C-alpha cells in the first residue's frame, strides 16, 4: 500500500545515445524537458529513475538503479549512465537541478551498497 | 568546438549559432526550442533561465 517515495524532482531533458546515427537523441522520440524523480521503494530498498514530460506527462524513462551503477557526471549540467542496452543521458535545466539529482543518486547508491 | 544545449551534440566550429551565456544551440536544426512546449524560438520572443528557454510566461511558470 505504501506508495514509492520520490526523493528528488529535477528538470532535465531525458536523452539516449543513438549508435546507428552516432548522436544523442530525445528519449521517447520527442523533444521537451521532463520532471525526473528518483523513486524509492521503502519496503524493498529498490530505486528507479522515472521521468515524465512536463507538457503532457509522457513517461520517457523508467530505469532501475542497480547496486554499482556507474553514475557519470560528464558536464556540470549533463550526467549519464548505462546498462547493457542503452546509455541514458540527463540534460539538466541548470547546475542546481543537476547537483540535486546527483545527491539523490548517491543517496540511493548509499542505501543500495549497504 | 562546442556542444548544443538543445540536443547535446557538437556544433560545427565554423557555423553561426544561438548563444546565451556559456550556452549554445544549433541555429539550423530544431534545437533552440521552448523547454516546455518545444516551440522553435529562432527569431522569436524568448525567456532564458540557466539552460532553459521559454516561449512565454505560461511555459516558464509550468517549469517552476
Ligand atoms: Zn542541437
Ligand atoms: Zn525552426
Ligand atoms: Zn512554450
Amino acid at each position: 500500500r505504501m506508495s514509492e517515495q520520490s526523493i528528488c524532482q529535477a528538470r532535465a531533458a531525458v536523452m539516449v545515445y543513438d549508435d546507428a546515427n552516432k548522436k544523442w537523441v530525445p528519449a521517447g522520440g520527442s523533444t521537451g524537458f521532463s520532471r525526473v524523480h528518483i523513486y524509492h521503494h521503502t519496503g524493498n530498498n529498490t530505486f528507479r529513475v522515472v521521468g515524465r514530460k512536463i507538457q503532457d506527462h509522457q513517461v520517457v524513462i523508467n530505469c532501475a538503479i542497480p547496486k554499482g551503477l556507474k553514475y557519470n557526471q560528464a558536464t556540470q549540467t549533463f550526467h549519464q549512465w548505462r546498462d547493457a542496452r542503452q546509455v541514458y543521458g540527463l540534460n539538466f535545466g541548470s547546475k542546481e537541478d543537476a547537483n540535486v539529482f546527483a545527491s539523490a543518486m548517491m543517496h540511493a547508491l548509499e542505501v543500495l551498497n549497504s | 568546438a562546442v556542444v548544443c544545449q538543445g540536443c547535446h551534440n557538437a556544433i560545427d566550429p565554423e557555423v553561426q549559432r544561438v548563444t546565451y551565456n556559456n550556452f549554445s544551440w544549433h541555429a539550423s536544426t530544431e534545437c533552440f526550442l521552448c523547454s516546455c512546449c518545444s516551440k522553435c524560438l529562432i527569431g522569436q520572443k524568448f525567456m532564458p533561465v540557466e539552460g532553459m528557454v521559454f516561449c512565454s510566461v505560461e511555459c516558464k511558470k509550468r517549469m517552476s
